[PDB]
């Protein structure tokens, strides 16, 4: 500021300012003090240096096995884990799901994806492509239900069967069938290592529907 | 009236277990080790690293093998265990220095019952 | 080997919910959704009837010997 | 003298604190609680081994403070009259000697050192030496001694050593 | 939180009674 207004944002009226001095004036009552701040001077893991609401507006554009690893919004020294699941379905695994982990693994965290997501991710992918597949509307509970009844009509004596994964819970499969004129619902989980099925744990993917299609014969 | 020398403590110190200048400085190596894993961690103190530095420099053997048999051929005695921390850390050449730095030593056994003993610790050392 | 009865009487169930209520007033861990509510005494009610609080009561006995039940252990009265 | 013993002590943990880490955050408590302290019964505790068990936690009446009576397995160093150590001199003074026990340290007087071992202030570093310079004591050096005295200032040990017996020098 | 834990659920089972008799498909092959 020469023929302005007299500089009061660069230098503080009436109090101090920092700014970077450039020259040594104390004995010939200057101060060559610099008003302005400057004068002074496929599985493709991202990272997160964010809150929940605002997350899932970047999360509908990447493909499924994409992981992202982010903050929590619960405590101190939380992570939460987000893995492509399905359409709209995203499971938030809050590691404090409760994950039980060490406190080495912070400093490096290429390897708790690469051991709990990644065949969790590859096992919930392979039930993607699976024949007999739907969503409906992320599979709701009032809408599964008439479609079985409705299916029926058509071959009653052949069952067949369907797959669908819920929206307000991610991560537990609805497998239902219809023994007789009568609905019935059953869930199952979906472990790291595998599947949790009547409790039961398979090593492989085709080993659940193997032991699934020998056990429903029964009255139960 | 607290005196080593004539074999007195406090009763609660009485029952407690004898610690050589080895044992502790491979416990304590062996915390620190533990210690500097693990990040987000508080950091040793001062003090553990003087007692780190002062262990460090009369540590007679490293081998963990070395005092167990230390030990178990020192224990096989009638010593009291005060005799058993002082002897075997301070190793010295003669049972007459032995003698005469510990005086409870004096009368309680053999000259040759000794000098073996010390001879052994010697030989013992690395 | 526990004879005391398996009833939560008026008196712990009273004690157990206070000591909950300032526990949480202190800022602890919750053990229950909340459904929008602040007051602590009724997140400790809350967590009494959904039966989670991690709280053991120690019954003394006239001789001496004390039994410890889980308050997830005994029916609550009310 | 190091010692291993069994000491208890109990700890309040504040509210804050409940959670899944209950435990490690009272092991943890418990580390920056009970290490590098002193105490005129037991004496100086150099660390903490390992911890025996975790008692059952007694919440206080109308507080929300609980208190855990934890039993630890660590070691402790409690001087005693009488002993003799090797400890490595720190520095020479013509008023006296400074060696250092460990988390402890000691000093010696001339009277307590022999008319043999005379002053050497000419030379640079302050050393004692006889008439004839056979034997010759200075810093830094495996030197032993005798603890004659103890005392504790306000759980902070400095005990008083002495080199009258022979056989009290180099090894 | 908004997002409270999702696998920590236990998945109840229904229980019912069906009287029917074995004409469903055969099993397959693990490969």
């Amino acid at each position: 500021d020469k023929v302005v207004k007299r500089p009061e944002e660069r230098v503080k009226v009436g109090m101090t300012v920092h700014c970077r001095i450039m020259k040594i004036d104390i004995e010939k009552f200057s101060a060559d003090l610099t008003c302005r701040t400057s004068d002074l001077m496929i599985a493709h893991p991202s990272f997160h240096n964010i809150n929940f609401k605002q997350a899932e507006k970047m999360m509908e554009t990447m493909d499924q096995g994409d992981v992202i690893i982010r903050p929590s919004s619960k405590g101190e020294n939380h992570l939460t884990v987000t893995w492509k699941v399905s359409d709209g379905i995203y499971q938030h695994v809050d590691v404090r799901a409760t994950l039980w982990i060490n406190s080495e693994e912070f400093e490096d965290l290429d390897e708790i994806v690469a051991r709990y997501v990644q065949p969790m991710a590859s096992f919930a992918r392979d039930l993607l492509n699976h024949k007999y597949y739907q969503d409906c509307s992320g599979g709701d509970r009032k809408k599964l239900e008439e479609l079985l009844i409705k299916t029926k009509k058509e071959k009653p004596t052949f069952i067949p069967y369907f797959i669908c994964a819920c929206k307000e819970l991610p991560g537990k499969f609805l497998l239902g069938y219809q023994p007789r004129g009568k609905p019935r619902i059953e869930y199952v989980t979906v472990t790291p290592e595998g599947f949790r099925y009547r409790g039961q744990i398979f090593p492989t993917v085709n080993g659940l529907f193997r032991w699934f299609k020998d056990h429903y014969q029964d009255p139960v | 009236e607290e005196d080593a020398s004539q074999l007195i403590f406090p009763k609660e110190f009485e029952t407690a277990e004898t610690l050589l200048n080895s044992e502790v400085h491979m416990l304590l190596e062996h915390r620190k080790q533990q210690n500097e894993s693990a990040e987000d961690e508080q950091e040793l103190s001062e003090v553990f690293m003087k007692t780190l530095n002062y262990t460090a420099r009369f540590s007679r053997f490293k081998n963990r093998e070395t005092i167990a048999s230390v030990r178990s051929l020192l224990l096989q005695k009638k010593l009291h265990k005060f005799e058993l921390a002082c002897l075997a850390n301070l190793c010295p050449e003669t049972a007459e220095e032995s003698k005469a730095l510990i005086p409870s030593l004096e009368g309680r056994f053999e000259d040759e019952e000794l000098q073996q003993i010390l001879d052994d610790i010697q030989t013992k050392r690395s | 080997k526990r004879i005391t009865t398996p009833y939560m009487t008026k008196y712990e169930r009273a004690r157990v919910l206070g000591t909950r209520a300032l526990q949480i007033a202190m800022c602890a861990p919750v053990m229950v959704e909340l459904e929008g509510e602040t007051d602590p005494l009724l997140i400790a009610m809350k967590e009494l009837k959904a039966r989670k609080i991690p709280i053991i009561i120690r019954r003394y006995l006239p001789d001496g010997s004390y039994e410890d039940w889980g308050v997830d252990e005994l029916i609550i009265s009310d | 003298m190091f010692y291993h013993i069994s000491l208890e002590h109990e700890i309040l943990l504040h509210p804050r604190y409940f959670g899944p880490n209950l435990l490690n955050t009272v092991k943890q408590k418990l580390f920056t609680e009970v290490e590098g302290t002193c105490t005129g019964k037991y004496g100086f505790v150099i660390a903490v081994t390992t911890i025996d068990n975790i008692g059952a936690g007694v919440i206080q009446p109308g507080r929300g403070f609980v208190l855990y009576p934890v039993k630890y397995k660590a070691i402790v160093f409690r001087p005693f009259k009488g002993e003799v150590v090797d400890a490595v001199v720190t520095q020479v003074n013509k008023v006296g000697l400074f060696t250092e026990i460990g988390p402890m340290s000691c000093f010696i007087s001339r009277h307590s050192i022999p008319s043999e071992m005379e002053f050497d202030p000419n030379s640079n570093p302050p050393c004692y030496k006889t008439m004839d310079e056979d034997i010759v004591i200075q810093q830094d050096d495996e030197i032993r001694l005798k603890i004659v005295g103890t005392r504790v200032d306000k759980n902070d040990i400095f005990a008083i050593g002495s080199l009258m017996d022979d056989y009290l020098g180099l090894v | 939180g908004a997002t409270p834990a999702y696998g920590a659920w236990s998945p109840s089972v229904g229980s019912g009674m069906t009287p029917g008799a074995a004409g469903f498909s055969p099993s397959a092959a693990s490969d």
